[PDB]
C-alpha cells in the first residue's frame, strides 16, 4: 500500500518511498561481472555485482552503465539494477507496492513499453507508472508551469512544461553533463601539476568538484582576479592529509556548461539552451516559461549557478522581461522528491495503471 | 602440488603497472599451484585484476582466486589474496577467521586470518586448509601464539587435522627472540613441523631473519611433504637480479614448499 | 472541474512529506 520510487539516473539510482522527503538508497547505477573466477573469502561465486560493491571492487570486474545519456540501453543489466534495488537496497518485495519510475524527456515509446512489461511480468508490481523527470521536478517546486534545466551525470536537458504538458518539440537535449565535468576538472588540476594515477587518487576528483567549483557570475574578470589575488584559492585536504591548494580550477570547471568548447564540444552553452527552448514555445507563455526556470539535478548544484543564468538569460531575453532561476536547496533530488509526492498525491490514485489493466491491454 | 607464501611489499597498482616488475610476479607465482600474496594494498582490486589478467591472458581458468577485503585495526589496510590453479586443487569452503563477534577477529590479530579448504586429488593429502597471517611485527609472539586458536576452530569447523599455517609471521629476530619461543603454542605442541626454519633467511633484504614461515598439522599433510622442498626461494639469485631490482619486486623471499 | 484541474491545483498546494534521517 506504500508505494514506491525509482528514479534511474546515468550516474546514480534514487530509490525509496512515496511520502518520504529524501530518497533512502541512492548508489552508482553499474553492474560489473568478474572478469575472472573466485570468490571472496567467506562468499560463494556471484555473477554480478551492482552499484556500491560494483564500484569498490571494479578491478576485478568489467562494468556496464544500463543508462546512457538518460535512456536505458541494456535491458538484463536493467533488469539487475532493479532487483538490486528492491531486495538489497529498499528491501522490500515489490509485488505489494505500486512503483513509480521515471524516464528521460524524449524516452521513446517503446522504452517505456519495455520498462512496463518488466515490471509487470518480471517483478510483478500490482500498480505503476512512468513520469517524466522534468515534469516531478518542475512539481517538487510546486509549479504546474515553467521550464527546468536538469543536469545530471549524463545528460542535460530543457523542457518547457505548461500547465503540467511536457511540449516535446521545444525540447532541448545537451550531451554534457556531471561526468564530462568531473573529467575536465582532472585534466586541468593534471595540466597544473597535480596527479591523479592511481583509482583512489582519481575517485577523489569527484568530491574536489563537489566541494570547491562554482560559477563565476563574470569569468573573464573572475580568471583576472585568480591572476592578480590569492582570494579566489582553496584548500583541500586528501586522505592522507596532505593539502592541496587550487584556484581557477575552482570556476574553469563548471564554466564548460556555458562554454562547451572548453571540452571540445561544438555546441551552445545551457544559456543559450534555455533560451533556444523558451523560443520554440507560444509567444503567450514565454513570460510564465522566464519567470519559472527551475533548477534540477546534481550538475545544477554549483554555488553560483542561478545568478549566472539569471544574468545570462538576462542578456537573450527581451529588455522588459522578469526573469526568475528556481534552485532549491534539495535540487540534487528534486525528480525523487516530485515523485513521492505525486505518488501521495490523493488526485494522483487513479493515474495508476494496474496488473489488471495491463492484463487486458498488451 | 607446489604451495608458497609470498609477501610482496605494498603489492598495488603502482607495482602492478611496472611492466618489468609485473613481469618478475607473474614468473613467481606461476612456479606455484597455490600461492598466498600478503600486502595486498589494493582499493579497488584493480592489481589484483592486472595480475589475473597476466595469468589467464591465455587460458582464462589457468588461475583462479580468493582474496579478503581490506584488514588492519586502523587506517592501514592490506588483503590477503590466494592464487591457485583450479586444475589441481579445488576449493571447497572459505572464511575469515572472526573470534565469536563481528570485530572481535582484531582483538587477537590485525589482519585476521584468511582460511581455505582445498581439495587436492594429486597429493597423499585429499583434503587440507591453509590458514594465512601477515603478523603486526610489535605483536608476533601473541599473534603467532594465537594460530594455535585459529588451529583448534579449523578442526571444531570443519573436522580436519590437515592444516598448513603459512606467512610473514615476523617470527625471529627483534620481533620473536629464542627466549619466546617458548610462549608460542604454535612451536610448543608436538601437533606443528615447523618446514621453514629458524636459520632460514627470508628477507630480500640484508637482514637474516626467518621472518616467513610455512608449519604443517595432521599426519597425512606431514607425510605428504617432500623432505627438503621446503625453503626460501631466494628470487635475486634465481633470476640473476641486482640487489636494487630485487628489493623493487619485494623486501621478502617467498617460502615454498612441494606436496607429493 | 475535472480530476487533472484537481491534481495540478494539488500539486501546486503542496504535501508534507515525512522526515528522512540522515
Ligand atoms: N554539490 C555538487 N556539486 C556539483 N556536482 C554535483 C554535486 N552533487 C552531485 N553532483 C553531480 O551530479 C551528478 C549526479 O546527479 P544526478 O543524480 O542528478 O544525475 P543522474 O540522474 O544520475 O544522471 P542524468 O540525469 O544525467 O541521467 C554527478 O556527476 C555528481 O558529481
Ligand atoms: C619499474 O621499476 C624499476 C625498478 O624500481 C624502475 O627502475 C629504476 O628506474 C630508475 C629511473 O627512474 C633508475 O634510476 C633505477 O636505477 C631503476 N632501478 C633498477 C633497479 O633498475 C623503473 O623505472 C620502473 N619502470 C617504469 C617505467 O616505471
Ligand atoms: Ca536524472
Ligand atoms: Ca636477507
Ligand atoms: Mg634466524
Amino acid at each position: 500500500t506504500t508505494a514506491l520510487v525509482c528514479d534511474n539516473g546515468s550516474g546514480l539510482v534514487k530509490a525509496g518511498f512515496a511520502g518520504d522527503d529524501a530518497p533512502r538508497a541512492v548508489f552508482p547505477s553499474i553492474v560489473g561481472r568478474p572478469r575472472h573466477q573466485g570468490v571472496m573469502v567467506g562468499m560463494g561465486q556471484k555473477d554480478s555485482y551492482v552499484g556500491d560493491e560494483a564500484q569498490s571492487k571494479r578491478g576485478i570486474l568489467t562494468l556496464k552503465y544500463p543508462i546512457e545519456h538518460g535512456i536505458i540501453t541494456n535491458w538484463d543489466d536493467m533488469e539487475k539494477i532493479w532487483h538490486h534495488t528492491f531486495y538489497n537496497e529498499l528491501r522490500v518485495a515489490p509485488e505489494e507496492h505500486p512503483t513509480l519510475l521515471t524516464e528521460a524527456p524524449l524516452n521513446p515509446k517503446a522504452n517505456r513499453e519495455k520498462m512496463t512489461q518488466i515490471m509487470f511480468e518480471t517483478f510483478n508490481v500490482p500498480a505503476m507508472y512512468v513520469a517524466i523527470q522534468a515534469v516531478l521536478s518542475l512539481y517538487a517546486s510546486g509549479r504546474t508551469t515553467g521550464i527546468v534545466l536538469d543536469s545530471g551525470d549524463g545528460v542535460t536537458h530543457n523542457v518547457p512544461i505548461y500547465e503540467g504538458y511536457a511540449l516535446p518539440h521545444a525540447i532541448m537535449r545537451l550531451d554534457l553533463a556531471g561526468r564530462d565535468l568531473t573529467d575536465y576538472l582532472m585534466k586541468i588540476l593534471t595540466e597544473r601539476g597535480y596527479s591523479f594515477v592511481t583509482t583512489a587518487e582519481r575517485e577523489i576528483v569527484r568530491d574536489i568538484k563537489e566541494k570547491l567549483c562554482y560559477v563565476a557570475l563574470d569569468f573573464e574578470n573572475e580568471m583576472a582576479t585568480a591572476a592578480s589575488s590569492s582570494s579566489l584559492e582553496k584548500s583541500y585536504e586528501l586522505p592522507d592529509g596532505q593539502v592541496i591548494t587550487i584556484g581557477n580550477e575552482r570556476f574553469r570547471c563548471p564554466e564548460t556548461l556555458f562554454q562547451p568548447s572548453f571540452i571540445g564540444m561544438e555546441s551552445a552553452g545551457i544559456h543559450e539552451t534555455t533560451y533556444n527552448s523558451i523560443m520554440k514555445c507560444d509567444i503567450d507563455i514565454r513570460k510564465d516559461l522566464y519567470a519559472n526556470n527551475v533548477m534540477s539535478g546534481g550538475t545544477t548544484m554549483y554555488p553560483g549557478i542561478a545568478d549566472r543564468m539569471q544574468k545570462e538569460i538576462t542578456a537573450l531575453a527581451p529588455s522588459t522581461m522578469k526573469i526568475k532561476i528556481i534552485a532549491p536547496p534539495e535540487r540534487k533530488y528534486s525528480v525523487w522528491i516530485g515523485g513521492s509526492i505525486l505518488a501521495s498525491l490523493s488526485t494522483f490514485q487513479q493515474m495508476w495503471i494496474t496488473k489488471q489493466e495491463y492484463d487486458e491491454a498488451g | 602440488l607446489k604451495i608458497a607464501a609470498f609477501n610482496i611489499r605494498t603489492f598495488g597498482e603502482t607495482k602492478m603497472s611496472n611492466a618489468t616488475l609485473a613481469s618478475y610476479i607473474v614468473r613467481i607465482v606461476r612456479r606455484y599451484d597455490i600461492v598466498l600474496i600478503q600486502e595486498v594494498r589494493d582499493s579497488h582490486l584493480v592489481a589484483v585484476g592486472k595480475l589475473l589478467d597476466y595469468l589467464n591472458q591465455d587460458d582464462p581458468n589457468t588461475y583462479h582466486y580468493v582474496v579478503s577485503e581490506p584488514l588492519g585495526r586502523n587506517s592501514y589496510k592490506e588483503r590477503y589474496l590466494f592464487l591457485f590453479r583450479p586444475n589441481k586443487v579445488s576449493v571447497l569452503d572459505t572464511y575469515q577467521y572472526d573470534d565469536g563477534c563481528e570485530s572481535c577477529g582484531n582483538d587477537s590479530f590485525s589482519r585476521e586470518p584468511a582460511v581455505v579448504k582445498f581439495s587436492s586429488h594429486s597429493t597423499k593429502v585429499k583434503e587440507f586448509a591453509i590458514v594465512a597471517l601477515h603478523s603486526a611485527p610489535s605483536d608476533a609472539v601473541a599473534e603467532i601464539n594465537s594460530l594455535y586458536d585459529v588451529y583448534l576452530d579449523v578442526q571444531q569447523k570443519w573436522h580436519l587435522n590437515d592444516v598448513m599455517l603459512m606467512g610473514d609471521f615476523n617470527a625471529d629476530c627483534s620481533y620473536v627472540t629464542s627466549s619466546q619461543w617458548s610462549s608460542i603454542r604454535l612451536r610448543t605442541s608436538s601437533t606443528f613441523q615447523w618446514l621453514i626454519p629458524d636459520s632460514a633467511d627470508t628477507t630480500a633484504t640484508s637482514t637474516n631473519c626467518a621472518y616467513d614461515r610455512i608449519v604443517v598439522a595432521g599426519s597425512l599433510l606431514q607425510s605428504s611433504v617432500v623432505p627438503g622442498s621446503a625453503a626460501p626461494f631466494d628470487f635475486q639469485a634465481a633470476y640473476g637480479l641486482s640487489n636494487e631490482m630485487a628489493l623493487a619486486i619485494s623486501d621478502h623471499y617467498p617460502v615454498e614448499v612441494t606436496l607429493t | 472541474s475535472d480530476a487533472r484541474s484537481d491534481l495540478l491545483s494539488a500539486i501546486r498546494q503542496g504535501f508534507q512529506l515525512r522526515r528522512v534521517e540522515e
